């Protein structure tokens, strides 16, 4: 099939900034391509079409640029109803497919974050499942890196990421990372830690805990 | 533009429009204009439905409009039949006021039409001699 | 001209979905259209899976799905419908039915999109929630601030509030969107951070309010003493 | 600086014209032979026209017409392959029925015996059958003859088709069109500000009433009066209403078929026997639904005259049977209700269900075409019928004294009427593509 490239997935920008978001695909398209903005809870709505003309109903500060392979979204001035999420999705030819998006919010100071661990209780235990819980407050901006560890060995798989809305007091995001495991997974290491870099961190967060202490 | 969908203006959809928004609407009329009890009626109305039709075509034919839509005449637009501007009777009219501003009118247009394109063909013909 | 999708929102696994999209043609229009269906999961780029003429009925499909969905349409009651056996738990996401048209008449692309209607493929029912407390270690005493919260595991349906102090308590709370785990449940978590210097002298008690089954949880949160 | 005339083609223009509709329908043996009509079209458009203010008139479109001289034709199409009911016109001697009779319905029916054909020509056979006293005379144990023996014969109906009126577009061929009014406070005559081409009629019913108009298409939102002149003693007044209200006919007579060879391949369908008990047929409205709908019906009606005055409900006037009670067919049967009981009602300014007797006659006369009658033969088992009333046909009584008391009674012989409240938003009008609009062009000359 299409594969459909578009960078980048998020970054930092002020009201009124000056920005684009760049588009690449896999085969050649020449200007069968369109942009779409989405809100959290909201559909899709179309802003330019065929690459360079204006769609009716939309601000004219969008704009968008680009032949063949090559696509570039750029905005003249930004707006605070500007802040959603932008995909390129291709029509030349079939299927179709979408980018992988690029979400813009407020730019603010860089923050570090301020990484915890929650080792299970006894009662999750006892109950058959478990879930270590790596919460991140306060941090900028939105890209950040999170990983599992057990034993001492990176490990992949069996983990999920809940991320809320952007604050609208001070501007700053929560991260939680859920390790869920069973049981007999649980009581079969000893060692468990969470791994966490950031711009803000100038070495690596590393919150690890132990079954016996 | 692979699921690019294509929709038109409805049969009789522009009637309200202005003149100018109307007459682009003219190809879905055109093409949209086409136990013995029950046939022969059904058999009649196909028929005198088709020789209405051909009656057009023919009345289109003797003038200078010979299958296209949109034909000149080099014959003058009088004021006696309407002194009205061009820039509001294409933008601010409709052509069924328009119909019955002017209907007194069609037949002596018709005959002056047809006059005018017999003498322009004995013109033609005049001047292919040289 | 809008666009609405209709159908059950919360489907068992294993059987064929159903989807009902009701389609509000454009008066005084006459032509085609091109119908399509499109999911988008929670946080996950939006995936087409098919679409179809109105005139023709030209049913294109996505090579990777075309073995499970079917798009069908009918113009006697004019309505669409859109199916897909053998539903699994990575089907659950928000669809989405759209319809594309060039009116000629006025050089518009009409790009309409509905709302959207969420499904969600689960073998769960109605239950309460389970409540866990993520209290803070013993170790991070030397620190400010300090986080605790209240976990909510194995509960099914949304949607359910998770307050501090009977609802006193709201700096620094957040409380994270639920997701959907492997075993068909969902699962959220609620978080504060406090100065570790309250730790010992004021009583948290975090309140989760379930209204599908009406389940009311007090629990107390407090580090464990060693 | 001149200007140029120049002709164009396929222009929307509109000419009040008659042309012949053809019928169509979804060719779903069949009844009233529906099987002339063309298929219809399962995705009909419709164009809604803005900027349009086009005129719009009842009593005057030949579509009524049409519709009518096409039921005519259709009825005479399915009455002709039946039986001619001919030679039965003989001295029936009758008898009054006194098994288990009530009051009410005694002196109805009558016990007639009588000498009638079989196949073979040179012999007879005495056979016996039940008719009732609206189909009978005396002519001077005694003798009776038929109503339409001294008229021309007729034909009876032909047991397997039946009267179920189905619904039928009228389609109009090229060249032509179909406007409706889509505005819900539509006015009987006046321009109409939604106007929308449609491709033709949408389902329409030919139901056949004399009093109170059933099985019809419902109001928009609220009670409407129609009429060509409101001032006018003698025009007829159209009411349709928004809420249904529901009748329930019954005939509890279980009367049998009998098959009677009077003939090669001529079977006559008589009255048999009837077992069981005996009772008149009757028809129920509801008390509240129908004090509603009147007092709707009173409260639009008191917006056309003075707020002062008060109107009472009276009677039919009288003439023949035809008009003078409500007459409609259920199952084959056809029914005849005094509706002497639902206008009874006077309207001043500012265990609940009313039943109404009906009668069941056999020589019926439809279109009010003097001969060519019908033979309604007997349906076996107890009828029930079930309907919405849709509207009434009221009539205002002459004098109008000082332009108080107003009394309505209900009437209308004609049937056109019975369609004037469905084919009222429809219209058809002829195309003129034609159109001599002018420019600056000259084209280019040799
Ligand atoms: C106004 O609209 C109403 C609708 O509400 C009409 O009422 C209908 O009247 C017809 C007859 O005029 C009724 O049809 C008869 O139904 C009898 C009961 O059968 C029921 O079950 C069968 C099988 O499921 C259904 O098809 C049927 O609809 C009923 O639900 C039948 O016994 C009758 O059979 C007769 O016709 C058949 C051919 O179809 C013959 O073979 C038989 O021998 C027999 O002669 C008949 O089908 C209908 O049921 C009524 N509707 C309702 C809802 O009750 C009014 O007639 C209509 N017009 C007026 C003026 O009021
Ligand atoms: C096109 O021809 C028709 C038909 O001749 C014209 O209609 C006619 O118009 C005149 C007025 O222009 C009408 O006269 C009216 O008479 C009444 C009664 O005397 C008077 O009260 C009015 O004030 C008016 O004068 C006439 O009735 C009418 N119809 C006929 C049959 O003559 C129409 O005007 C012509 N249009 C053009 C643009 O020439
Ligand atoms: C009916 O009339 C309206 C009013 O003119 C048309 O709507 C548009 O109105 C704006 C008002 O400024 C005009 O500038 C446009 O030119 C109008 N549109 C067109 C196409 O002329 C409306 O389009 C008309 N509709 C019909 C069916 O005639
Ligand atoms: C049917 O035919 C019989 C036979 O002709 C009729 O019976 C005759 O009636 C007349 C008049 O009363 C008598 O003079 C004859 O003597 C009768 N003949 C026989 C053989 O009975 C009878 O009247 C006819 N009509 C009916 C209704 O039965
Ligand atoms: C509707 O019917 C009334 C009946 O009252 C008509 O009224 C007549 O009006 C003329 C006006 O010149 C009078 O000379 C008559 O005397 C009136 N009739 C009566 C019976 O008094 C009215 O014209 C009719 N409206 C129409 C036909 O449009
Ligand atoms: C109508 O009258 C006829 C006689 O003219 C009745 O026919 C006979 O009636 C007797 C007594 O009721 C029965 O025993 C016979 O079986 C009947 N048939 C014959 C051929 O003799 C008939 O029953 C009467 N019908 C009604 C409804 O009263
Ligand atoms: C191909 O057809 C589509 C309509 O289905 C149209 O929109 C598109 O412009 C066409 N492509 C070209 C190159 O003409
Ligand atoms: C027609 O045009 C002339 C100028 O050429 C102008 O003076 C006049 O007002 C116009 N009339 C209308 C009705 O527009
Ligand atoms: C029979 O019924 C008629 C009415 O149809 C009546 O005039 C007559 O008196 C009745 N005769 C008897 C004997 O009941
Ligand atoms: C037929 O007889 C009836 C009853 O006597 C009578 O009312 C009617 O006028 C007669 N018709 C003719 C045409 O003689
Ligand atoms: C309907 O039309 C008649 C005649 O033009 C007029 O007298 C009457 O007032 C109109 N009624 C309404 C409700 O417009
Ligand atoms: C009418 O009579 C028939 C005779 O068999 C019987 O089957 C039927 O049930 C009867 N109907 C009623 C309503 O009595
Ligand atoms: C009509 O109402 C009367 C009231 O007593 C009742 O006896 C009869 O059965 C009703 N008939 C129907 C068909 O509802
Ligand atoms: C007529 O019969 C139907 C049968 O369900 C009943 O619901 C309705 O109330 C009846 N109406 C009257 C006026 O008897
Ligand atoms: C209709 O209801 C009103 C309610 O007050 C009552 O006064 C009136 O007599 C009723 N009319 C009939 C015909 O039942
Ligand atoms: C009658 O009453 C209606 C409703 O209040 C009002 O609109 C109308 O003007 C009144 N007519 C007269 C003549 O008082
Ligand atoms: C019904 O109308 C007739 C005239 O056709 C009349 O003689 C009779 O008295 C009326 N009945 C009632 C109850 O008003
Ligand atoms: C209806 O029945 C009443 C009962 O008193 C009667 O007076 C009236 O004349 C009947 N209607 C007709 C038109 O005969
Ligand atoms: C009409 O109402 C009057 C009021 O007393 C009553 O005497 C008469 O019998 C009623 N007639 C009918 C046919 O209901
Ligand atoms: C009568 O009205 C009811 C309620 O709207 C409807 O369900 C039923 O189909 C109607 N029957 C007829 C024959 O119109």
């Amino acid at each position: 099939d299409i594969q459909m490239t578009q960078s980048p997935s998020s970054l930092s920008a002020s009201v009124g900034d000056r920005v684009t978001v760049t588009c690449r695909a896999s085969l050649d398209i020449n200007k069968d391509l369109n942009w779409y903005q989405q809100k959290p809870g909201k559909a899709p709505a179309l802003l330019i079409y065929a690459a360079s003309t204006l769609q009716t109903g939309v601000s004219s500060r969008f704009s968008g640029s680009g032949s063949g392979t090559q696509f570039t979204l750029t905005i003249s001035s930004l707006q605070p109803e500007d802040f959603a999420t932008y995909y390129c999705l291709q029509d030349y030819s079939f299927p179709l497919t979408f980018g992988g998006g690029t979400k813009i919010d407020l730019k603010r100071t860089v923050a570090a974050p301020s990484v915890f661990i929650f080792p299970p209780s006894e009662d999750q235990v006892k109950s058959g499942t478990v879930s270590v819980v790596c919460l991140l407050n306060n941090f900028y901006p939105r890209e950040a890196s999170v990983k599992w560890k057990v034993d001492g060995a990176l490990k992949t798989g069996n983990s999920q990421e809940s991320v809320t809305e952007q604050d609208s007091k001070d501007n700053t995001y929560s991260l939680s990372s859920t390790l869920t495991l069973s049981s007999t997974e649980y009581q079969s290491h000893k060692v468990y830690a969470c791994e966490v870099t950031h711009q803000g961190l100038s070495s690596p967060v590393t919150k690890s805990f132990n079954r016996a202490a | 533009a692979v699921g690019i969908g294509a929709v038109f203006l409805g049969f009789l959809g522009a009637a309200g429009s202005t003149m100018g928004a109307a007459s682009m609407t003219l190809t879905v009329q055109a093409r949209n204009l086409l136990l013995t009890v029950w046939g022969i009626k059904q058999l009649q109305a196909r028929v005198l439905a088709v020789e209405r039709y051909l009656r057009d075509q023919q009345l289109l034919g003797i003038w200078g409009c010979s299958g296209k839509l949109i034909c000149c005449t080099n014959v003058p637009w009088n004021s006696s039949w309407s002194n009205r501007n061009l820039s509001e009777i294409w933008d601010n009219m409709t052509w069924l006021q328009w119909d019955k501003e002017i209907s007194n009118y069609t037949q002596i247009i018709y005959g002056l039409l047809e006059e005018s394109q017999n003498q322009q063909e004995k013109n033609e013909q005049d001047l292919l001699a040289l | 001209v809008q666009l609405q999708e209709s159908g059950p929102g919360v489907v068992k696994p294993s059987e064929t979905l159903s989807l009902t999209c009701e389609v509000s043609l454009h008066a005084s229009r006459v032509g085609s259209y091109y119908w399509s269906w499109i999911r988008q999961s929670q946080g996950q780029r939006p995936e087409w899976m098919g679409g179809l003429y109105s005139d023709t009925g030209n049913t294109d499909y996505n090579p990777s799905l075309k073995s499970r969905v079917s798009l069908s349409r009918d113009m006697s009651k004019k309505q669409f419908f859109l199916n897909l056996r053998s539903v699994t738990a990575t089907d659950t996401a928000v669809y989405f039915c759209v319809s594309r048209y060039v009116d000629h008449w006025t050089n518009r692309r009409f790009d309409v999109w509905g709302p959207g209607a969420q499904v969600t493929v689960t073998s769960a029912s109605t239950k309460g929630p389970s409540v866990f407390p993520l209290a803070p270690s013993s170790r991070s005493t030397s620190e400010s601030t300090a986080a605790l919260g209240c976990l909510v595991k194995d509960y099914f349906p949304e949607p359910v509030t998770v307050s501090w102090n009977s609802g006193s308590l709201t700096s620094g709370v957040h409380t994270f969107p639920a997701v959907l785990q492997s075993s068909g449940l969902y699962s959220l978590s609620s978080v504060v951070t406090v100065p570790s210097s309250s730790l010992g002298t004021q009583t948290y008690v975090c309140n989760v309010n379930h209204k599908p089954s009406n389940t009311k949880v007090d629990k107390r949160v407090e580090i464990k003493t060693c | 600086e001149n200007l140029w005339v120049t002709v164009y083609y396929g222009v929307p223009v509109w000419k009040d014209a008659e042309t012949t509709l053809f019928c169509a329908s979804d060719a779903k043996h069949n009844v009233w032979a529906t099987h002339a009509c063309v298929p219809t079209d399962p995705n009909p458009q419709e164009i809604h026209l803005e900027n349009v203010t086009e005129e719009f008139n009842m009593w005057k479109n030949n579509m009524v017409e049409q519709m009518h001289t096409d039921i005519i034709s259709l009825w005479d199409q399915s009455l002709k392959p039946c039986v001619k009911l001919t030679p039965l016109c003989v001295t029936l001697q009758c008898t009054n029925v006194t098994n288990n009779i009530t009051d009410d319905m005694r002196g109805e029916l009558k016990n007639c015996s009588f000498n009638m054909t079989t196949e073979l020509r040179d012999k007879k056979q005495k056979v016996y059958s039940l008719f009732y006293r609206l189909d009978v005379v005396q002519i001077n144990n005694k003798e009776y003859r038929l109503i339409n023996c001294n008229t021309s014969a007729c034909t009876q109906a032909c047991p397997k088709v039946s009267f179920e009126p189905i619904p039928i577009h009228y389609c109009a061929p090229a060249g032509f069109a179909i406007l409706k009014c889509k505005d819900k406070k539509f006015n009987g005559t006046g321009p109409c500000p939604s106007v929308s081409t449609v491709q033709c009629t949408h389902g329409i019913k030919p139901v056949v009433s004399t009093q109170l108009l059933l099985n019809g298409s419902l109001a928009e939102e609220e009670v409407m009066i129609r009429s060509e002149n409101i001032t006018n003693n003698a025009k007829n007044i159209l009411v349709q209403f928004n809420t249904p209200v529901q009748i329930n006919c019954t005939r509890p007579n279980n009367n049998t078929r009998k098959s009677i060879r009077i003939g090669p391949g001529q079977a006559f369908y008589a009255t048999g026997d009837i077992i069981g008990d005996i009772r008149q047929a009757h028809c129920n409205v509801s008390k509240a639904t129908w004090n509603e709908t009147l007092g709707k019906v009173v409260k639009q009606l008191r917006k056309h005259f003075g707020n002062n005055t008060i109107i009472r409900f009276a009677n039919s006037s009288g003439g023949d049977l035809e008009v003078t009670t409500h007459s409609f067919n259920c199952g084959g049967e056809f029914f005849y209700c005094n509706t002497s009981g639902l206008f009874n009602s006077t309207w001043i300014s500012n265990n609940d269900s009313i039943t109404l007797p009906c009668r069941i006659k056999q020589i019926i006369n439809m279109w009010q075409r003097i001969g060519q009658c019908m033979y309604a033969p007997p349906i076996q088992g107890v009828i029930r019928c079930v309907s919405n009333i849709t509207g009434l046909i009221l009539t205002r009584d002459g004098g109008s004294t000082n332009s108080t008391t107003e009394t309505f009674r209900p009437g209308g012989g004609d049937m056109r009427d019975n369609w004037r409240s469905e084919l009222y938003k429809y219209k058809v009008v002829k195309i003129e593509p034609l159109g001599v609009a002018p420019t600056r062009c000259k084209r280019r000359v040799v």
